[PDB]
């Protein structure tokens, strides 16, 4: 019953060079992290 | 995979860095589970980056309260100072304050779309004859740090400081104006009032340039 | 005695046209700086070589005319204090 | 979770007044020797305009005795050399030639081009109703804002 919700295969798995485009740090979502980084220190800087 | 079987090699460079680096980079380790071997290396060189940059602008903010107006005399002033509180290879933070800025420092990081770099972590006038270029040392010359390229190989060519080449470049350009930019070429050795072949060097320039026209 | 002024609104006009209000606000915030004496003569042709780029060579043109205004009126009358309508 | 400090690194002072020999001096009696420069006079060699065209010569073309002031001189370098550029629209006319003009000075010069500029927009608008001193261009100021940056 609770193991079920664990089943994604990426939970004990460490993604490996030879594999390819594994990296965990694709552009198609750090475009939209640093947004909302930058988004917060605007909020930070009028509070500050 | 992180190449944990080298005890050499991964120590030795433990050992060449510097105490603070030691203690981020002791404080990231464990994550390394879940990152392949590049992003490993990204994320610790950008927290290494952060860090050095961090100390650098500490270190020229104290320098421009002391009132030291170069980055030569910057190091000549530490120098001193170690030899004072003394009396009483670089790192990173003292590339950045070199004389000349690393080639991977002239460009930003993370271009203007917001998307992270994939790599994140001329007229010459002839020597006139008789004479003698003097080299323009920042000491010497006050307003150096405003004269083009281009037209500080003439002041050095011709010998003569920059604020007076200042106040002949307004003059010329006060007497050409008056006349819908055209003079004669004796109208602008006269302005001059000095020898010919200079008042003859600089007038060519700035037909060259186009500031004036010759009549 | 004073001879009139020089009219501006050509000299002006032709270079906000021929620089384009996409990369102006560049162009007039580096000029600016360096007025005030906040730059020096390598970080200004850093930043504005690009936009006076041309091969006609109708920017650079344009650039030192309207410097060339500026200056001339020096010895002109003292236009209507504020803002120019134009 | 954590971002750090954010305020003190993107600041920008001002050159300081003291040069650093002279407080490394306030410990003992080590000011006994005053090395003022000559030129450098109140500690602004720049920014005072000083003699005219008049002094001009050859010998004092190699020291720094003459000015145009500060104002001046950055409008002056603020044109770019190309490869004419002081053709004035109606000045042909053999009207404008007849023409006469004052003599102003190095300091009224200054104030007429910060209004020139004001009327076209280069610069702000007066309060409702210029740090030249600061040397703000200097050499390590320029460093600093490139590291700012990055």
């Amino acid at each position: 019953q609770i193991g079920a919700v664990f089943d994604d295969e990426g939970i004990t798995k460490c993604p490996r060079v030879e594999d390819g485009d594994t990296s965990i740090f694709g552009r198609e979502i750090m475009a939209e992290l640093i947004k909302r980084e930058k988004e917060a220190w605007d909020e930070e800087v009028e509070e500050e | 995979e992180h190449n944990l079987l080298e005890y050499r090699e991964n120590t030795k460079a433990e050992k060449k860095r510097s105490r603070e680096e030691r203690e981020l980079l002791n404080k990231a380790k464990p994550f390394a589970r879940m990152m392949n071997r590049h992003d490993f290396e990204q994320f610790c060189q950008g927290l290494i980056d952060e860090l050095n940059l961090r100390q650098a602008i500490a270190q020229l903010q104290e320098w421009r309260s002391m009132r030291i107006g170069d980055l030569k005399s910057g190091e000549k002033y530490e120098q001193e100072k170690a030899l004072r509180i003394q009396k009483s290879p670089p790192s990173g933070a003292a590339l950045l304050v070199a004389p000349e800025l690393p080639a991977r420092y002239k460009e930003p990081i993370i271009d203007a779309n917001g998307f992270p770099r994939p790599d994140a972590n001329k007229y010459v006038p002839p020597p006139v004859p008789g004479v003698q270029p003097m080299n323009l040392t920042q000491d010497n010359a006050p307003d150096l740090h405003l004269l083009t390229p281009e037209e500080i190989k003439l002041c050095e060519t011709l010998r003569i400081q920059p604020k007076p080449y200042i106040m002949i470049k307004e003059q010329i350009l006060k007497e050409a104006v008056k006349g819908n930019g055209s003079l004669k070429k004796k109208q602008a050795k006269e302005i001059c009032r000095l020898d010919s072949q200079k008042g003859g060097r600089i007038f060519d320039f700035m037909v060259n340039a186009g500031w004036v026209v010759k009549a | 005695l004073v001879p009139p002024r020089i009219d501006l609104e050509p000299i002006y006009t032709a270079l906000k046209a021929a620089i384009g209000a996409e990369q102006w606000p560049v162009y007039k915030e580096t000029l600016t700086n360096f007025l005030i004496g906040r730059l020096n003569q390598a970080e200004l042709s850093e930043r504005i070589d690009p936009i006076l780029a041309s091969q006609d060579g109708q920017k650079e043109h344009l650039h030192n005319q309207l410097i060339a205004a500026i200056y001339a009126n020096v010895t002109r009358e003292m236009p209507d204090p504020g803002l120019a309508p134009w | 979770r954590e971002r750090g400090d954010r305020v003190t690194p993107f600041i920008m002072p001002k050159r300081g007044k003291k040069h650093y020999t002279e407080i490394w001096a306030e410990e003992d009696g080590a000011m006994a020797i005053d090395s003022s420069p000559p030129g450098g006079r109140d500690r602004l060699p720049p920014n005072q305009a000083r003699g005219s065209i008049d002094n001009m010569d050859d010998e004092v073309a190699e020291t720094d005795k003459l000015s145009v002031g500060p104002l001046l001189t950055r409008l002056l370098q603020a044109m770019r050399p190309e490869n004419p550029a002081t053709f004035m629209p109606e000045s042909n006319t053999e009207a404008w030639k007849k023409a006469t003009h004052p003599k102003l000075d190095y300091n009224q010069v200054d104030e007429r081009i910060k209004q020139e500029l004001r009327h076209i927009g280069f610069l702000p608008l007066p309060p409702s109703s210029a740090e030249y001193d600061g040397h703000y261009d200097d050499e390590v100021a320029a460093r600093l804002r490139v590291l700012q940056a990055r």
